């Protein structure tokens, strides 16, 4: 479609305010249409971070839906957001609140969901905020326990499991204490929360009796600090490939199951500044 | 209970304009254009702003 | 900067693309040992997905199943589909009326004649196209090639397979409304899949990029050769971007 | 033209293995990190094969957290690697025994010793052993037959799964073959992973199969393996080819992600 | 139990670093250019080997 965005703010920037884009100018915005004109109502996913129902399923379906761009050159009231051509390395600064881990996929976070800032600055009741660039591990643990804590509402009661996101809905990790947004019990999460439960079903037999006993006649054998966990939480075939379609199988739903949870990769990168404020990245 | 019933209704218009004698100074600029480049051809966008 | 490529198709295999250019053309490396490694249409690929009503089947068939019926659908309908052993690389350049077919498929970008004067077109078949569109589209309307099977009785049953053209780019979105007009795969391969207590089947169905094109000069169409007519669709200025197999079920 | 990254040798070179880099010009090389320093400790797959303990699940994990490289040439004991970059026509080499048709998707693995060793220019504990290049879904069922291997290596102590093994142990695709190793700690924990799902893939769902702190525990240590397990399944293929040079020593490709 | 606990301290050091007249002689090449296609912020790769 297009490649280098030109955007507009009909709103009003001040001395402070130029100031302020050169760190965002950094940073990173999805475009709604992918023209080389848009207008800034539209540029980023602001317009609706003020969903007033605010669910981090629509947030993050609509980033899927997103494509992101690379915001340039603070001259006059003008944005080069330049729409990254695949495979290629930008630097990008950081607002997500972590080093990045250097050498890892870093990944788009939709709405933060720990309180509601506004990431440039407040003029005419608009804010730029910004998907949040936090690692692919991170965005899936993210996803993780999304889809975990309303797991829990559906053969448990609501007040223990308010208790239990209460535990597990702020979520450990070095400079990323992140608190979920009061897990939505919803139809988005439902229905793939029931393709949860048919992928499940299907390794229920897919699931070689091998494959049961593999964990349960190790222990048997000998020990590992997975495998004590593990045992808490003639007989056999010969039919390796069959095994083997069984095996390709389990991988599709495994995988599947998990790109349930896990949401989609983005810049791999190439050199983070000492500062770890800046990432040389490629492939979006 | 009784009802109220409201409706907009849409009306094509041509809407007149009358200003005064260089009401309002436009200041425009030189244009710049930018190169998008496609394999099957090259589109130009001239920006003047 | 487009990259292009000179493959060996057999001139039993370089119609219909010779007549009118643009196809998908897949590789593979199948079962007997003296011709193993294929090069193939999405025409010729049309004849093992179900999709392709009998009667349109078998009329491309009657084109060139010929050689499809030799050695290669008893590779393909005969011994049974998997999304492994076809692999999507692009859309044919190079026509090439020589002694040996030598057609130059593109990898990436928009599949042209050279000296910039004709643009290939993608010809997708009708069957194999049309029903898992989205919405009504403006301009960057993205081709996913999806292979979706159904369980009936072989452990797989009937192989089948889709061209998607769709707007929405992400993955887990796609295969969700995917998911929405499959519940009747998802319910028999669910049957079968708890059919099988050892033996296996293997998963639903498979996603991946091909590209994007014009998309508002999309129309279908039809194209017409020795074995009679064949309704298609055309798509203008087809990029090419073969992406990633992503399984799906 | 592109990135280029250097290599410093700490060896005094030996004039065969100048001679053997000079024909490995068109090579393509594992590399922790694009930092513009390179030591020989750091470069090669001698950094995955050093612990004797690990296996093939972090020898594919770490050939995907780390760089891949094309070798372009050698500058007394210095050594030219130019990164490559997603689009661009590169001239790479088969260091692998799987031959390449063209159009073919292509792909990392780390090399395996099981039976098709094939060293290098190694001095001083050090090899520069590279990753076989070898197709994308014969790369997958590589990693299919390894962690099958570590499934059934358990029932080794009766004869119908050992047979199952010793009749699993082979792959073979076109025109190149080759054995591969017996796991009898990472694919013994991968398994653990496997057997988590599988056990309790009829244990955690059967209560939501009606309707559609305890479950919580059971499905984190569920999807935390899941997770685990599916990390290392996406085989990220690095070239896609145009044409191969005949001999099958070289091909000019395009580079993926 | 006697034990001894082991304490990982990290130092910013600063080094003296000494060479004789000509220890390393370098060649500088000339500082060529590298343009790329034009793209709004026109960046040049100014470099030297």
């Amino acid at each position: 479609m297009e490649t280098t965005v030109l955007v507009t703010f009909e709103q009003r920037l001040t001395t402070g305010d130029v100031g302020k884009l050169s760190r965002l100018i950094g940073a990173v915005i999805p475009i709604p249409y992918r023209h080389h004109l848009l207008g800034s109502s539209q540029v980023g996913l602001d317009a609706v971070v003020k969903d007033k129902t605010r669910d981090y399923s629509r947030m993050r379906a609509r980033m899927r839906e997103m494509t992101l761009t690379i915001m340039r050159r603070v001259e006059g009231n003008q944005m080069i957001l330049g729409v990254p051509t695949h495979g290629q390395c930008y630097t990008i600064r950081n607002t997500g609140p972590v080093s990045w881990e250097k050498g890892d996929v870093l990944t788009t976070l939709p709405p933060v969901f720990s309180g509601e800032v506004t990431g440039l600055v407040s003029v005419s009741d608009w804010d730029l905020v910004l998907p949040w660039i936090v690692p692919m591990a991170l965005a899936t643990e993210i996803n993780q326990r999304m889809m975990m804590l309303a797991l829990l509402s559906l053969d448990r009661s609501h007040e223990e499991v308010r208790a239990a996101t209460a535990q597990l809905r702020v979520v450990r990790y070095r400079d990323a204490t992140l608190t979920l947004p009061e897990i939505t019990i919803d139809d988005t999460v439902l229905i793939d929360m029931r393709n949860v439960c048919i992928s499940l079903s299907m390794i229920a037999n897919l699931s070689s009796e091998v494959t049961l006993a593999y964990v349960r006649k190790l222990a048997l054998e000998d020990s590992n600090m997975l495998l004590m966990k593990c045992q808490e939480i003639t007989n056999y075939n010969i039919t390796p490939t069959e095994e083997l379609n069984k095996l390709t199988a389990l991988f599709v739903m495994i995988r599947q199951i998990t790109d349930v949870i896990s949401e989609q990769p983005a810049f791999l990168v190439c050199d983070v500044s000492p500062d770890d404020k800046s990432a040389l990245c490629i492939y979006k | 209970f009784a009802l109220t019933v409201v409706r907009t209704d849409t009306f094509e218009t041509d809407t007149l304009l009358y200003s005064t004698k260089a009401s309002t100074a436009v200041i425009i600029n030189t244009p710049i254009v930018t190169k998008e480049d496609r394999d099957i051809n090259t589109v130009f966008h001239v920006s003047q702003n | 900067q487009a990259i292009t490529a000179r493959f060996f198709v057999r001139e039993s295999l370089g119609e219909v693309e010779q007549k009118n250019l643009g196809v998908l053309m897949f590789r593979l490396d199948t079962g007997i040992e003296m011709p193993s490694t294929v090069l193939v249409s999405l025409f010729f690929l049309s004849m093992v997905a179900e999709n392709v009503s009998a009667a349109t089947k078998n009329t491309l068939a009657a084109i060139y199943g010929r050689e499809g019926e030799a050695i290669r659908t008893w590779l393909r309908d005969g011994a049974w589909r998997l999304h492994r052993v076809v692999h999507p690389l692009g859309c044919t350049n190079s026509i090439t009326p020589g002694a040996t077919c030598l057609i130059t498929c593109s990898m990436r970008g928009h599949s042209y004649n050279m000296l910039k004067t004709e643009i290939y077109p993608l010809l997708v078949p009708k069957e194999i196209y049309l029903d898992l569109d989205g919405e009504s589209t403006d301009e960057i309307r993205f081709v996913y090639f999806v292979i979706t099977y159904d369980y009936n009785s072989d452990r797989q049953g009937r192989p089948s397979a889709f061209v998607v053209v769709s707007r929405i780019t992400h993955r887990h979105t796609l295969i969700n409304v995917l998911r929405y007009r499959f519940r009747v795969s998802r319910f028999h391969f669910l049957n079968n899949s708890i059919s099988g207590y050892g033996p296996s089947t293997g998963c639903l169905g498979t996603l991946q990029r091909l590209g994007w094109f014009c998309s508002r000069d999309s129309r279908s169409g039809i194209v017409a050769s020795r074995a009679g007519q064949l309704s298609v669709v055309k798509l203008e200025k087809f990029y090419v971007d073969v992406g990633p197999l992503v399984e799906f079920a």
